[PDB]
């Protein structure tokens, strides 16, 4: 059924499977060859010396077009899809590419492959918002200082495991094409071995929007028109459901969201389902599914609230409390009968009719309300019974409209 | 209302301005007419009486 | 398409077609020739006088057998299908033949076709139940008194059109064979001209199982073996669906039932369909199909109940009422938010969340029970606002977790 629940349906952490994320989507870029139709020359190294070929780029030529689909189409190791930029541009200028997401994720794999040489200076960005704010992730350059004001290959301090390092690693050529960049966000991080309890890393993995800008690329000649090019992209990940959804589905307004199980809500299972507020929302752990939990109303309310001191002083047990206790019920669990009514002790603890009116004897009973727990109306001297109507043993009814029951001498 | 339908509102920015007769020499007004993007927001509408109707 | 809806899809009375009923069925009888093999003699009149032949019956002889299928089979008026009983029998004895249908029907024509002379005394029965109770319809005899204790050619009183008449008419022979039976219950009835409004006659036509017993018969000569024989049986009718099904179909357990349209239930469309408890069940009329109608919850229940006085006091309009009137809704139409909630005015009357809570400011509002009319939360002192959150003119917010807003002199 649902991997969110164990053999005996015991709630267990469920995550959408590890998949590539950026496979097949559209990307808006800063520039690309072919507008106006552009040319491009291609060098190949033969043994020890050089040989320079050359071609052209019109996007209106589909086979000579290089759309962002070339970035998102499947990379056939036998039919590559090389996109190319316009030429005659370098540092200092923003070489920016765009991405429109819509579900928050945590990522493990980011794979790349080059049709151009690997430049030297580059950096990473991210946005935990929806395209408004932007923050970096790491740097890559030989001149980490003069270009990026960065130390090269810094250490990941425990006190800031969210370090943004810079290095010249894999900023070199060869490779002139098909370059491979191996980056694991988990590298160097001291608290990576237990990520489920690494919230800074659970925040270091938090990302919604992504931005990438270039400045510097290698020069070699030393006429030519220099460019940027790439055949495809791979980035693997899992849809962020906090362990509370086994997958992610579209919304009623066409929005891919987690099918948040374990009584969780929000596109990421970030919040609990409504009326699940006895203990706060938490992320499913291997030891505990840290689920949401409702308030108890004994089948007599649909709204409830909570106080931290309640759960706090509960010895960490419970803090829910219901609102608008109907069925003449009242309490944190709507668990007692109000003024005017009493508790039908015979009836179940959560029954819809557990409360009965204090039908107190307008003569034999005095108050209008009876024992809201038992139902005992004000029984007079020899009168007994819940609502106090009858005479007791040795008590005779009299036509007196005030004292009907009289003892025996 | 009336109009309940086909209501005709013809805002003329030119109405009432004392120096509108010489707008060709009204640069602040020549800025008041400058516009690139437009936004229109509502909150309130009339009532009557008093889901029977689905007011829209 | 479906005769239950007109050219403009208007729901109209749709009816099973008029067909012969006893065509091809089987009957259990009182007795029959051939066990042991029986004999019988046949006389014929020549011009003015008689001439007598004679025959026999073996049931084990297929062509000398006379099965009851001969009454129900396609009877060729030139290759007749005569069933025969054992002989040496006469009144007084129950000469009864059986028939169980299993579904209620409406019948108009009853015809017979004889291979024997027409007797004098006979009677009718029927069963408005499944073969348990039995009531007659009319009688036929010369001595309606000596045999049936009845008058011959009785009158159809208007106050009891359920009269059972007896007459000697057409009890004559000839026909000695090939008897012609044409009986219309509607003849003589002054109120037969509009059957759509004759319920006693619509009860007079009500029949489930039928019983017929025979009696007195002619002896002419006057050695003899007397018997009875008949070539076929034809009875026309339409399947009883109260005008709420255009036909009748078999069930998953081989049971011919109406495909009850018009929101009706029962194998005969006798009652409303489940949840069709807004007004009681009725029969399709020529002016109006007097259809059933479900209860309203505005998409908030699957079960409901009904009370007539609601429809009665509605000026004859409606009486349906929810069962488990869900989605924070309540009423006979699940048509209002119960105690604690109010109307999500933005949503239609049937929205799953058409009802809105009171998310009142736990500090600035005095309770979470805002008036179900306006979303106005319980603002305490000179504080105003919908959830009672902000301060008002002359009210400065304070960090006191009791009284934020305070007047100014
Ligand atoms: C971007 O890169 C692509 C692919 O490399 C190039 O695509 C070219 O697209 C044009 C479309 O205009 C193609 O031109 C083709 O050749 C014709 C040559 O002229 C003759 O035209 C007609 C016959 O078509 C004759 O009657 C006439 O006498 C000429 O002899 C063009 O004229 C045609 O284009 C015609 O089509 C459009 C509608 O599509 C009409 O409105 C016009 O009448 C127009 O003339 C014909 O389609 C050409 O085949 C493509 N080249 C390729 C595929 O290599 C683009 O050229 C390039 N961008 C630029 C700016 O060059
Ligand atoms: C009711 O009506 C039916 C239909 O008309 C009559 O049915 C008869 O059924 C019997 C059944 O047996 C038929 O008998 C048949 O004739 C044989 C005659 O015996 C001779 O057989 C050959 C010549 O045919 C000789 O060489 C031999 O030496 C005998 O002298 C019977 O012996 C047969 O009966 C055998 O058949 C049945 C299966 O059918 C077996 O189970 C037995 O072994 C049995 O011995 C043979 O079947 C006869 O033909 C039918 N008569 C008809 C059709 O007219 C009944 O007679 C009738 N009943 C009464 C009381 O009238
Ligand atoms: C290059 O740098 C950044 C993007 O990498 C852009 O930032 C601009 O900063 C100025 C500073 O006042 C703002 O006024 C602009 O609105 C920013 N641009 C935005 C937000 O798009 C800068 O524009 C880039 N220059 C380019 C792309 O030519
Ligand atoms: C003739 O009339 C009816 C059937 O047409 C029979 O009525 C029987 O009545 C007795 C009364 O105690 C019942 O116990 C039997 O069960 C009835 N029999 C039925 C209903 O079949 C009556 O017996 C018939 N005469 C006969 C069979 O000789
Ligand atoms: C790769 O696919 C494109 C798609 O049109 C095709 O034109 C091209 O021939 C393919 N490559 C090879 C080597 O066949
Ligand atoms: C209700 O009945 C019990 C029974 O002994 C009694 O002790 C109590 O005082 C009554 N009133 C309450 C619980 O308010
Ligand atoms: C009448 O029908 C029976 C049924 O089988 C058949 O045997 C008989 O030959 C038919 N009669 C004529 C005259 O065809
Ligand atoms: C709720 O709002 C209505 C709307 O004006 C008002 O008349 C009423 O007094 C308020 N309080 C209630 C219904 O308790």
């Amino acid at each position: 059924p649902d991997p969110c629940y164990d053999e005996h349906g015991l709630p267990r952490r469920c995550i959408p499977d590890f998949v590539n994320s950026a496979f097949g989507k559209e990307v808006k870029v800063s520039s690309t060859c072919g507008k106006p139709p552009s040319r491009y020359c291609v060098v190949t190294e033969k043994g020890e010396e050089q040989v320079r070929s050359c071609h052209l780029c019109n996007a209106s030529d589909p086979k000579r077009a290089h759309p962002p689909s070339f970035l998102t189409d499947l990379n056939n190791p036998h039919n590559l899809t090389c996109w190319q930029s316009d030429s005659y541009v370098q540092y200092p200028h923003n070489v920016t590419l765009t991405l429109s997401l819509g579900k928050k994720f945590e990522v493990t794999y980011v794979s790349l492959q080059f049709c151009s040489p690997r430049p030297e200076s580059m950096a990473i960005y991210k946005s935990m918002d929806y395209g408004k704010t932007w923050v970096p992730f790491q740097f890559y350059s030989t001149q980490c200082r003069k270009m990026y004001n960065k130390p090269s290959r810094a250490a990941i301090t425990k006190q800031n495991e969210q370090e943004a390092i810079c290095t010249d690693s894999h900023t070199d050529v060869r490779p002139l094409s098909g370059g491979l960049i191996a980056f694991s966000t988990l590298d160097g991080r001291p608290t990576a071995h237990d990520f489920d309890n690494s919230p800074v890393l659970q925040d270091w993995v938090t990302a919604t929007d992504i931005k990438v800008t270039f400045s510097r690329l290698h020069t070699f000649g030393d006429r030519d028109s220099y460019f940027y090019a790439v055949s495809d992209l791979q980035v693997g990940g899992r849809c962020k459901c906090n362990g509370h959804a086994s997958r992610c589905v579209r919304d009623r307004d066409d929005n891919l969201v987690c099918d948040c199980k374990h009584n969780t809500a929000g596109p990421e299972c970030d919040r609990c389902k409504p009326f699940h507020y006895d203990r706060p929302w938490q992320r499913a752990t291997a030891r505990e599914a840290n689920e949401c939990v409702a308030c108890n109303c004994n089948l007599h309310a649909r709204r409830c609230r909570f106080n931290m001191e309640l759960y706090k002083l509960s010895g960490r047990k419970s803090g829910g409390v219901c609102l608008n206790c109907r069925h003449n019920t009242a309490g944190r669990h709507c668990h007692y009968c109000k003024e005017g009514f009493y508790r039908d002790l015979s009836k179940p603890i959560s029954h819809r009719k557990a409360c009965k009116e204090c039908d107190c004897h307008p003569v034999g009973a005095a108050g209008q309300t009876c024992n809201q727990t038992t139902g005992q109306c004000p029984c007079k001297d020899g009168v007994t019974g819940i609502t106090c109507n009858r005479c007791a043993k040795g008590y005779q009814q009299s036509r007196s409209p005030i004292a009907p029951c009289i003892k025996i001498p | 209302v009336r109009p309940l339908s086909g209501g005709l509102i013809a805002f003329s920015t030119l109405d009432g301005r004392p120096t509108a007769h010489d707008f060709d020499n009204s640069p602040v007004l020549q800025d008041w007419v400058t516009a690139t993007d437009i936004k229109v927001t509502f909150s309130r509408l009339h009532t009557f009486g008093d889901a029977r109707d689905s007011y829209f």
